[PDB]
């Protein structure tokens, strides 16, 4: 006998080790979760040689043990059990015996000696903390602009940059850029990391205590996030992120504020009759009116019009409709401020009276 | 339109394989795209007298050797005619504000450097720098060609564009295997 | 002391350093180009080659046809410049290694210069042609601590525009 | 367009080992034991002894799962194999509390019924696992 605990006390910690665990990795033991009982406390660990996540488990364990067992089989067995049943883990040679009621499961285990661990750096360069809700909001505000498998590996990620008392998240794919910022209660030297996309998604899943804070530590080519009794260590995408200050336009004088829900609904309605290869939408900006127009190969046209408090000169501008709907969906403000220059230059998307979020899209010549 | 082929996938980094009525065809993506890009650029040069331009986010940090800045000081109208509009940042550096379409996708510094170093010794008067020198982008060098609903677009390279069979040297850029590849299974 | 103590930068191209005399405007790109040229020549006459550095996620150029054959020509010259590069296929190449003291850059530009020079003999393509990287061109301007390290440019290094002082209250005459 | 098979010769008539058990409990047991079964063909063995029904499964990796259910049964023992999907489908698509299982021998049809519901019948034939 190695462990005995309630079902959920084992099932919940395991649910932090599903995205990182690759169901079919070239290394067999990488499909296993590591269970370590020491000092009357249980630790659950998982890794993919790139993201290593650990957490505390149940406490009803007698003796020290270190095993690895298949993650998917173990988690499915736990979740298939009644919510509130007792689970007993016994160790017999290379086998783990799970007992629950009249249910036996004879899993095969692998030695913990072969379980790989990340050689975590010891060179903390910056440490700070911030509200989990605030950090999750920023990540949601910037995540959609990351390039998915670009030829430039530094764009396949999210730049996290700390400078003074400001934390900034920047994402870009080359045709758009999302920038978010917040005030952090610290004074830190200017540091920056490029979190990989998998790290961004796992961190997004992790932040589930909106009232508690999360601590972030920057290391020698590593980042460690600690919160809710869970620790995540991830390698950074090496290289240089583009200087986001050049990207942001400062001369877009055609400015008007309009309801975000109204524009999102208009775009969703007109995208149905948009061309399928190009997915373009034309915005016609004129004093008092904004028109969203789409047309396809079959000689069909969709057109919606929005009343706007706008004054300046006219402008016809084409946009990739996915870029527009991304910001219109991932921002939960009531209104959005649109700043236009001319037809072949960038457009700025902001939240009125909110300097801490910016979004830049270049147009497409439709 | 029964075409050259219908692109099915990638091949380890440099080939694109396409199924047709005959067999799978290995198109050397960089070579065939260099041919088609040279053809389209010259067709767009004989007409309208300039290449199609495009701007972009995130300029490039050129680093601009000394006399290339003076070459940009020389009439940049020709540079706008090659689709490359770029600006001076100070000292002896530059940054491209607009790159020609039909190339894009990286390393615009090489294109701008080629044309700008050509701007030395005004005579122009050759115009055959629009070749592999300016076509020193081709298609993707060795990384990615999307998820297939653009691969067939390159598979449409030689439709309405001449100079197909013989490449810049004579090396083939497509089919060798036929349906009778079963001999390889012996 | 001497040559001042860097305090800030001017719009992206200058670094102004405070001394006992006055603040001195250093053309950071030109100063770094000169110091890198001197360092590379010093590392060239001794050890007969530059210091290589392997890097993650190599960049693939484009590699015009005869440049691939130039790579087929002895690549030990390229390794002597600290540039190890391989052929990926078709007509494209990628630097597996880049020289230190130049590091992050348009490494394609340095490789292309040294490879297109292979159309024999010569030695002085290690100048501004290889110093076509210099410092970071006009941005990123790393802060004052390493700004002083850049201010040690002509220290330990001799050697076409001047790269320093103009402030003699001539800006005073310009503004008074 | 065609002649459907005659379902009358299908239905067994002499299955003697009859016991009624909770549909939800049996379905949960089958779902639990199927986790450590082979993922492609899913052989599940049922051991029927007076007062106990055991479901056992195994897979390629020499792993084994086993659950037991207390039932109101007094007849002879019987070991019978099944494709667990057929067992699970009826328990999923029927919304009654209890289900009546009737077995003959391990070579012929097994009858699933709903007590006091003569309008529903379900017949599965076993595999030899």
């Amino acid at each position: 006998l190695i462990l005995q605990a309630e079902r959920d006390s084992l099932l919940k910690p395991l649910q932090a080790f599903t995205g990182i665990v690759e169901r079919l990795h070239t290394l067999p033991i990488l499909s296993n979760v590591l269970i370590e009982g020491r000092g009357g406390q249980t630790k659950l660990l998982a890794t993919d040689l790139e993201i290593q996540i650990d957490t505390a488990g149940p406490e009803g364990g007698a003796g020290d043990f270190r095993i690895t067992t298949n993650a998917k089989k173990f988690q499915d067995i736990l979740r298939a059990l009644p919510a509130g049943a007792l689970v007993s883990l016994d160790w017999d040679d290379n086998r783990l015996t799970l007992k629950a009621g009249k249910s036996r499961f004879a899993l095969q285990t692998l030695p913990a000696a072969d379980f790989p661990m990340m050689n975590v750096g010891e060179d903390i360069s910056a440490t700070f903390s911030l509200g989990q809700e605030r950090f999750k909001t920023m990540l949601s505000q910037v995540q959609y602009s990351m390039a998915v498998q670009d030829i430039r590996y530094y764009l396949n990620g999210l730049l996290m940059q700390v400078e003074g008392s400001q934390l900034r998240l920047v994402a870009t794919d080359g045709h758009r850029l999302a920038y978010a910022a917040c005030a952090i209660d610290a004074d830190l030297p200017r540091a920056e990391v490029i979190l990989p996309r998998k790290t961004v998604l796992e961190l997004f899943k992790l932040l589930n205590n909106p009232d508690d804070p999360i601590q972030i530590e920057l290391l020698d080519k590593q980042v460690r996030f600690q919160c809710n009794g869970t620790t995540i260590v991830s390698k950074v995408i090496d290289g240089k992120f583009p200087d986001f200050n050049r990207v942001i336009p400062l001369d877009n004088d055609k400015i008007f504020v309009l309801s975000r829900a109204e524009l999102l609904g208009a775009l969703e309605r007109v995208s149905i009759l948009a061309n399928e290869k190009f997915r373009g939408a034309r915005l016609f900006l004129q004093p008092g009116l904004l028109s969203v127009v789409c047309s396809n190969n079959e000689q069909e046209e969709a057109r919606e019009e929005i009343e706007i408090a706008y004054q300046g000169g006219e402008l016809e501008v084409g946009f990739n409709i996915g870029y527009l709907m991304d910001v219109l969906r991932n921002i939960h403000s009531d209104d959005m401020q649109l700043a236009f220059g001319d037809a072949n230059r960038s457009t700025l998307f902001t939240v009125p009276n909110n300097p801490n979020f910016k979004y830049i899209v270049m147009p497409m010549r439709i | 339109l029964p075409p050259l082929g219908f692109a099915i996938a990638q091949l380890l980094g440099i080939y694109i394989l396409a199924q047709a009525e005959d067999s799978l065809l290995l198109i050397d993506m960089h070579a065939a795209a260099e041919r088609v890009n040279y053809e389209k650029m010259k067709r767009q040069r004989q007409e309208n007298g300039n290449l199609q331009s495009q701007h972009l986010l995130i300029p490039v940090t050129f680093a601009a050797s000394h006399e290339e800045c003076a070459a940009l000081a020389d009439h940049a109208e020709t540079l706008a005619g090659f689709g490359l509009e770029l600006s001076d940042m100070g000292g002896n550096t530059l940054a491209v504000r607009a790159a020609p379409v039909m190339l894009g996708k990286s390393d615009v510094v090489s294109l701008a450097r080629d044309v700008l170093g050509e701007l030395a010794q005004v005579g122009a008067s050759h115009e055959n720098r629009i070749l592999a020198t300016m076509s020193c982008h081709g298609s993707i060098r060795a990384g990615r060609r999307l998820t297939l609903p653009e691969m067939n677009a390159l598979l449409r390279d030689m439709e309405n564009t001449p100079r197909s069979n013989q490449c810049n040297h004579g090396r083939p850029t497509w089919v060798k295997l036929t349906l009778k590849e079963l001999d390889t299974l012996f």
